[PDB]
């Protein structure tokens, strides 16, 4: 039977549209291999044919045109659209030439725009890299290798474009002539997927600049170049599902008049630049050659020189910008072309300074408010979109200002590299909205590979901390880690390379960990992990950004520091689980938990060589509750002093049968210790500025004495080590750790004479 | 038996009792101070 | 009402009732139940005030029990005559109430029906506000269980004419009835609200096997449907031998839309793709052709 | 450092930033009201008319409506919807456009005219479509002191500026007949959140302060020293405002609504809860008093704090006085 | 293991050899089945060259066995094809493949 009888069809095409939902479905979001096989269901030939022919029922129409979209272009289109929202611009002569002005009209401010989307973009984005499809080609023996399965099954793109210029040009003369049988059943029919393909095409870029001028055309011909007559688009009448379509054309366009007005903006940028700082060269070397010491002139050459990059900028166009109060150190000559730039760009928006507008800007504004006017409208999606438009218009300023945030320059020399670096966030966002599965964690493990190890990310951290990768690496590992039971630790691999690429992230500059800083309450929260994995933590990585800032560290909140001390009065009382597992049989405390909290601790308060005073207040005062756990040992209940513990812990060292069969119970004692005090000892008050008079520094010392009293410390440090030339490993007894207790004594007790001696 | 949960069963439907005064003549009306009465749990029929 | 703070006691002892917490460790750490056991003097804390109840929820609780004490009475008669041959007569004395349960059923199915989409839209928000309140009534007390006791209860016979013996030959009509609006009536009860199918999805094994029969009609299949659309969690609890289930109802049954928008939104979580089931379903249904 | 012999590539990242600073943000939109006259001036076409009285909503009701349909839907938590933004901000400024856009002494004419031409433009605005809107999503907005309840508080001070005894009657009457417990509730959260003089955090700031080491040229990224100590001072005077302007008419109904709600099930009770913030702000201005007793000379910078917690104090004795403004 | 059923016209001497390109115009069929894959209907030539085993072993085997010109009715085995699990979502397990091939290939 043909896809054709109506009458017949009317029980057997309710099925057959819902079987295309299957097909759609099955090809999901960020799938090939599926796609791959339902070619061979649907082959090229059936799709196009379905597309030229006008007879279907139309809910089929509608149906195939949506299978196309699904199969081929549906991959590339969402990942061409997530790259659309930035705006790289390598500098080339190319880049240099665009400009605001259109090219064959001299005056071209006052008279139009040119056209939107006309005009070379060059603009950094990425290719498709589609594959054929085959179904005679041999299996891979080997394993899948986290290999790509597929990239896209292929169409010749050429007969796409010709063919859908083709019948839109059509449907419109058809719509002009005002018929009563609409293909499909239905004018609305007719009209939304043809416009959803060509809208979809448009993302893809594979229009010609005079494709672009031709699609410009048949919306009406007011948009027309200075160089029934197939009346405008716009100007019929038509239903609302299909004017949803036209706002995602002119939503297009306008994306499309803003890139060109930044890409513009950056050729403006690089000769006014350049010119620039030439004059700069020329002024300090016209004060090279005619100096004439005076103390006025050394006040304006020290000012050229000393301040940093940053000022020296901001005040060469701060007194551009004025209302004659310049005080400029450069010629009027410059500011008159940047006055002229200014006043060009502003003419471009719609600030100015019969019913014919003759520009998309006033053309669509009319066109929403005429929507507005009759046809009460009823779907939600329209209302937003339609004032989306609306509000984007006339602050063009406002659009420009959101965008110019996240636009960056970049050399003509490393634009290579960035295709590694794009690419590879491709994959990285694409492979965002699956679930997760073992395959694309092999797949994903690479992106992260290459793009810590690229080159470029080495360099240029704002347009790094532009994008925002740091928070899509964040998005991955909220998902693994989300779940909130104990056993949500599936794929526990994910964690390790998220944490070393953020590790790596924070130390490349001071405003990455500036950026870092606003989810540290949430990274701690999930800190309680198996304590013992190897490789990064999110503990580490929360220590990695406040290391060295000396600001972040004052700007730590109580509720941060509490929570780690929570979790550590836990591992004294637990056992440490993991390593039951493993067979060491039963210790009462957790030294290996305990010791990473410790660490991070430590972290928060040697910031250059200091004791910050007021995070450490709170950590001591903290630090009398919750390690009161740690037995009685260190508690007072007991007795057993530090080198009771660590005599009993050279006892467990030199016998391994008290022990369990890397870690070893009497050297993870020895390192809990030794870590303990030397947060103890490094928070002592100041050195001596504070201790000289203050009473808060007489309290916190005179209680920091009393927990770890003298003729301790000299007994451990007087102890004696294993010293062979035969070797024993250092993962028994340190050396270093055995310094670690030297460092309370320097800060907190000092020496008067016999001390020395002793 | 009978307990004081807190907040999460507010809403139920498991905490409603009925009063039911004892004789049936004029049940409903205004309830006084030391007034004999019974408690009738409505979901599942039963009295305290 | 609001500002009352009153004491209750016994008309013959007086004497006051009030918690005492003398409970150990275990529940102090746990469920905050405080046995209210009476004693002497009470507490000093024992003030009560009173808080009046709406109209539909002490009208939900009457329908709740009754059809409670209703469904247990034939819950306790089906299972009278379970386990016993019976020959040419009456099963026992004490025959089961048919037109009482289904004028309930049709009564209960016709309660929980959903607004007309025609409507207003904050009319329909608040009628929609009340309907998932009274599905949260009824089921934090119940009736699922109920209705999933009679069901299975029901469907150990399978001939829904002939070897529906021990209930009567009476009864020889009514099973198809009966069984047809129970899973109308499990279908309004799960629709929409996400904490019903939430609960709901640990019987997904349980439903997916009840689809081997006419008279487990396309009720439970479209409950199935509802299930999958509101509580997209249970996703991936699915496994292969669900997708052949459904295919072989597809096969067994002819072809059907509603099973493949079962299978479609089986398909796509909330935004989120599967590649699994994706999988299983391409390899299982598609290169067949047949 | 020289600013010469840099990188080309690097000069044009720091003139975008520079002028992006310099010509960008300066007032030069000049749009503000044309969005709300062109909006609401074509109620329909010349040509356009039903023509048998079944009037249909303009534009702007339309868009009104998008919003309070929006906001009416079940859900825990509100979107960022960064559209809204836009529109409560231009239709915001329209009636700030008569009291702010506009020594001498003003004329009894010029001032009275000057009073019209606000009651219109507030009746193109919002005395029709638009009163419940704002008084909706305040109460969607639950605790949150985020931006939803800052642009929403400024457009409801725009329209109830000089009294607006319809706009009074329009908010009052819905809200009696919704019985719609839960915005005074998110009022209540609103209110318990606001800052005070924090003494430590101040001491804090004042050692960051006197920490004046540059880094990279961006020693002010974080130097500001006023988002630190209060950082609420815009969104505490416009809420403490929005009461102000709720009874700056001596209605005694709403006042005594406000004091205590009748057909609600709970009462808030807000006027006291008024007297609870205020107590907090005076043990707290009170302890600053302490730190600087000792010293004779006071800052520049704890002046310019003290200053700006003054400020604060004046408008909650303002709001406090129309409550009881009237007898 | 493989046994086509060749027609007349074409050259019918110039075999193919080895590490060299070979045009087809193949049209799949299934063993009492339908159409699953083609050529003709997606236009293009499909350049393949022999000796670095890529395609399936059937299908190069009956390659092997002809000439330019002449068209054939090649078979394949499951073992000679993908009939061990088969090919995934196209073909079922345990196939018996049916190829039919033209081509104007160079060499």
């Amino acid at each position: 039977m043909d896809i054709l009888e109506l009458s017949e069809r009317l029980d057997l095409q309710r099925f057959h549209s819902h079987t295309l939902r299957l097909y759609r479905a099955v090809c999901a979001l960020g799938n090939n291999r599926v796609a791959h096989a339902l070619c061979s269901h649907v082959d090229q030939a059936q799709l196009l044919h379905a597309l030229e022919d006008a007879h279907l029922p139309g809910p089929l129409r509608a149906g195939y045109y949506d299978l196309l979209i699904s199969i081929h272009l549906e991959s590339a289109c969402r990942s061409r659209r997530s790259m659309l929202s930035e705006y790289i611009v390598p500098l080339t002569p190319e880049t240099r030439a665009i400009t605001l002005f259109p090219p064959g009209r001299k005056g071209g401010n006052a008279r139009r725009h040119g056209l939107p989307g006309v005009g070379v973009t060059t603009s950094l984005r990425p290719p498709h890299h589609f594959s054929p499809p085959c179904f005679v080609a041999a299996l891979p023996a080997a394993g899948v290798a986290e290999a790509p399965a597929r990239l896209s099954p292929a169409i010749p793109l050429e007969a796409l474009r010709d063919k859908a210029l083709r019948m839109l040009g059509e449907a419109v003369r058809d719509g002009g002539q005002h018929a009563r049988d609409p293909v499909g059943g239905s004018v609305e029919f007719q009209f939304v997927p043809v416009l959803k393909l060509v809208s979809t095409l448009l993302v893809m870029g594979i229009f010609g600049d005079e494709d672009v001028k031709q699609i410009l055309k048949m919306i009406e011909p007011e948009v027309f170049t200075e160089e029934d007559l197939e009346e405008g688009l716009l100007q019929m009448k038509l239903p609302e599902s299909v004017k949803l379509q036209m706002c995602n054309l002119l939503e297009y366009f306008c994306d499309q008049e803003l890139q060109h007005r930044v890409e513009s903006l950056a050729a403006f940028a690089e000769r006014y630049v350049d010119k620039l700082q030439a004059n700069q060269r020329s002024r300090y070397a016209l004060l090279m050659r005619a100096f004439t010491m005076s103390a006025a002139e050394t006040a304006r050459r020290t000012r050229e020189f000393r301040s940093p990059p940053q000022e020296q900028i901001n005040m060469l166009l701060h007194f551009k910008d004025e209302a004659d109060e310049e005080d400029c150190p450069l010629p009027e000559d410059i500011r008159q072309d940047l006055q002229d730039f200014h006043q060009d760009l502003l003419a471009h928006c719609g600030i100015q300074l019969e019913k014919k507008p003759q520009s998309l800007q006033e053309l669509v504004s009319h066109m929403v408010v005429r929507w507005a006017q009759e046809d009460y409208v009823q779907s939600p999606e329209l209302v937003r979109a339609m004032f989306s438009l609306l509000h984007r218009q006339y602050d063009g300023l406002g659009e420009l200002l959101r965008a110019l945030p996240r636009a960056y320059t970049i050399s003509p020399s490393s634009v290579e590299d960035t295709m590694s670096l794009l690419e590879c966030l491709g994959q990285i966002r694409s492979l965002l909205i699956v679930q997760m599965g073992p395959q694309e964690e092999n797949l994903m493990i690479q992106s992260i590979g290459n793009i810590m190890n690229n080159k470029v990310f080495y360099q240029h951290p704002n347009l790094m901390r532009a994008l925002g990768m740091h928070e899509t690496v964040m998005e991955v590992m909220v998902n693994v880690l989300g779940g909130g039971e104990t056993k949500e630790i599936r794929f526990p691999k994910m964690v390790t390379s998220c944490c070393r690429f953020l590790c790596y992230f924070c130390r490349i500059s001071r405003q990455n960990q500036r950026s870092m800083f606003d989810h540290l309450s949430y990274l701690l929260e999930n800190s309680g992990i198996g304590l013992g994995m190897q490789g990064s933590t999110p503990l580490d990585v929360a220590a990695a950004s406040v290391i060295d800032n000396n600001e972040l560290a004052l700007a730590l909140q109580e509720q941060d520091l509490e929570k780690v001390v929570s979790y550590l009065a836990g591992c004294g009382l637990q056992s440490c689980p993991m390593l039951l597992a493993k067979g060491y049989p039963d210790i009462g405390w957790n030294p290996c938990g305990g010791e990473r909290y410790l660490d991070f601790l430590r972290f928060a308060v040697f910031v250059n060589g200091e004791s910050v005073e007021e995070n450490a207040n709170v950590v001591v005062r903290l630090l009398i509750r919750k390690p009161e756990c740690f037995g009685p040992a260190l508690r007072g209940e007991g007795g057993s002093g530090l080198l009771a513990a660590i005599e009993e812990a050279i006892r467990i060292s030199e016998d391994p049968a008290r022990d369990g069969p890397r870690v070893h119970l009497g050297h993870a004692i020895m390192s809990f210790y030794a870590a303990l005090i030397d947060l103890l000892g490094r928070c002592a008050p100041e050195m001596h500025l504070i201790q000289a008079g203050k009473g808060e520094a007489l309290r916190i010392r005179a209680i920091l004495r009393s927990l770890v009293p003298l003729d301790d410390l000299v007994g451990i440090i007087s102890l004696p080590l294993q010293i062979p030339t035969q070797p024993k490993m250092s993962a028994s007894f340190v050396p270093d750790h055995k310094a670690s207790m030297v460092l309370f004594l320097d800060r907190v007790y000092g020496i008067e004479n016999q001390d020395f001696l002793l | 038996l009978v307990y004081y949960e807190g907040g999460a069963v507010c809403t139920h439907a498991r905490s409603l009792w009925r009063l039911e005064p004892l004789r049936i003549s004029w049940s409903g009306s205004h309830l006084r101070w030391g007034q004999p009465l019974r408690i009738r749990h409505v979901t599942t029929g039963r009295y305290l | 009402y609001g500002e009352s703070l009153c004491f209750v006691q016994h008309v013959a002892s007086g004497l006051w009732l009030t918690y005492a917490a003398p409970d150990p460790k275990a529940l102090r750490l746990g469920v905050l139940k405080k046995k209210a056991i009476l004693h002497q003097e009470g507490h000093m804390d024992d003030a009560l005030f009173l808080t009046r109840c709406q109209q539909e929820e002490s009208q939900a609780a009457r329908m709740i029990h009754s059809t409670a004490g209703l469904y247990n009475q034939f819950i306790k008669g089906l299972d009278s005559f379970s386990g016993k041959p019976r020959g040419s007569g009456p099963p026992a004395g004490p025959a089961l109430p048919i037109e009482a349960v289904i004028l309930s059923l049709q009564d209960l199915i016709g309660y929980f029906e959903p607004p007309s989409e025609e409507l207003q839209h904050e009319e329909k928000q608040s009628k929609l506000r009340s309907l998932r309140n009274r599905q949260s009534l009824f089921q934090e007390e119940g009736m699922l269980s109920l209705v999933l006791n009679c069901i299975d209860r029901l469907n150990v016979y399978t001939t829904a004419a002939h070897f529906a013996e021990y209930a009567g030959e009476e009864a020889a009509e009514s099973w198809k009835e009966i069984v047809n609006l129970l899973s109308e009536l499990l279908a309004s009860l799960i629709r929409g609200n996400r904490a019903n199918c939430a609960l709901f999805s640990t019987n997904l094994d349980w439903v997916v096997s009840k689809l081997d029969r006419l008279e487990a009609s396309s009720g439970i299949l479209e409950v199935l449907y509802c299930v999958l659309i509101e509580s997209p969690e249970v996703l991936n609890i699915i496994q292969e031998n669900h997708i052949k289930s459904i295919i072989s109802l597809l096969d067994k049954h002819g072809r059907n839309h509603k099973v493949l928008d079962v299978l479609c939104s089986l398909c796509v979580c909330n935004g989120v793709a599967v590649r699994s089931n994706q999988d299983l379903i391409t390899e299982n249904l598609l290169p067949g052709r047949e | 450092t020289p600013l010469y012999n840099l990188p080309t590539h690097r000069a044009c990242n720091m003139f975008l930033e520079s002028y992006k600073a310099a010509w960008i943000l300066t007032e030069d939109h000049s749009f503000e009201d044309r969005m709300i006259d062109d909006l609401s001036k074509a109620g329909e076409q010349e040509e356009e008319e039903e023509e048998v009285e079944e009037k249909k909503p303009d534009p702007l009701h339309q868009l009104v409506l998008h919003f309070s349909r929006t906001a009416l839907t079940e859900k825990s938590k509100l979107d960022e919807d960064y559209l809204y933004m836009a529109y409560a901000d231009i239709m915001a400024k329209s009636c700030h456009l008569e009291e702010g856009g506009e020594e001498v002494e003003v004329s009894f004419e010029e001032k009275e005219m000057e009073k019209q031409r606000l009651l219109y433009q507030q009746s193109r605005l919002h005395t029709r479509g638009a009163a419940e809107m704002v008084l909706q999503m305040i109460s969607a907005c639950k605790g949150e002191t985020g931006a939803m309840v800052s642009s929403t508080l400024k457009l409801g001070i725009s329209i109830l500026n000089g009294g607006n005894a319809e706009v009074q009657q329009k908010m009052l009457d819905y809200l009696k007949d919704k019985k719609e417990v839960g915005f005074f509730q998110s009022i209540q959260a609103l209110m318990q959140t606001c800052s005070v003089l924090d003494l430590n955090a101040f001491e804090r700031q004042n050692k960051a302060e006197g920490l004046g080491m540059v880094n990279e040229d961006g020693t002010v990224i974080n130097r500001q020293n006023g988002e630190k100590v209060m950082a609420d001072d815009e969104f505490t005077q416009d809420l403490f405002r929005f009461l102000q302007l709720l009874c700056e008419g001596h209605n005694n109904d709403f006042q005594n609504y406000l004091r205590t709600q009748t057909g609600n099930t709970t009462t808030i009770n807000i006027i006291i809860c008024t007297v609870d913030y205020l107590l907090r702000l005076q043990e707290s201005i009170s302890d600053f008093y302490w730190y600087y007793s000792g010293k004779d000379v006071i800052e520049e910078q704890g002046k310019r704090n003290f200053s700006k917690a003054m400020s604060v104090a004046k408008q909650v004795f303002n709001s406090l006085t129309e409550y009881i403004q009237g007898p | 293991g493989v046994e086509i059923e060749t027609i007349s016209p074409g050259d019918g001497r110039t075999f193919p050899k080895k590490g060299q390109t070979c045009v087809v115009h193949y049209t799949g069929m299934l063993q009492n089945g339908k159409k699953f894959d083609s050529s003709r209907d997606r236009n293009k030539p499909f350049k393949f060259r022999i000796g670095k085993q890529e395609v399936i072993k059937g299908f190069e085997e009956g390659a092997a066995q002809m000439s330019l010109g002449q068209r054939a009715k090649l078979t394949c085995t499951p073992d000679v094809a993908y009939g061990a699990t088969g090919h995934p979502g196209v073909i079922p397990p345990n196939a018996t493949l049916i190829f039919d091939v033209e081509l104007l290939n160079l060499e």
